[PDB]
């Protein structure tokens, strides 16, 4: 899936 | 840590 | 469509 | 699971 | 309430 | 820390 | 829709 | 209580 | 802007 | 760190 | 629309 | 890479 780091 | 769109 | 944290 | 519908 | 924990 | 959809 | 930090 | 609109 | 601090 | 909707 | 973390 | 489509 498409993610971003947080 | 990641935020992902599923 | 969900936003999930991992 | 740590998710919300968006 | 419908929440994610970050 | 929590993020909630109202 | 509103998504809020608690 | 700070929010975004989606 | 449509942002929150996390 | 901020989350923005753009 | 997009969710962006900066 | 800061963004994901929603
Ligand atoms: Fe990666
Ligand atoms: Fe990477
Ligand atoms: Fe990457």
């Amino acid at each position: 899936h498409d993610c971003v780091n947080i | 840590e990641q935020m992902c769109i599923t």
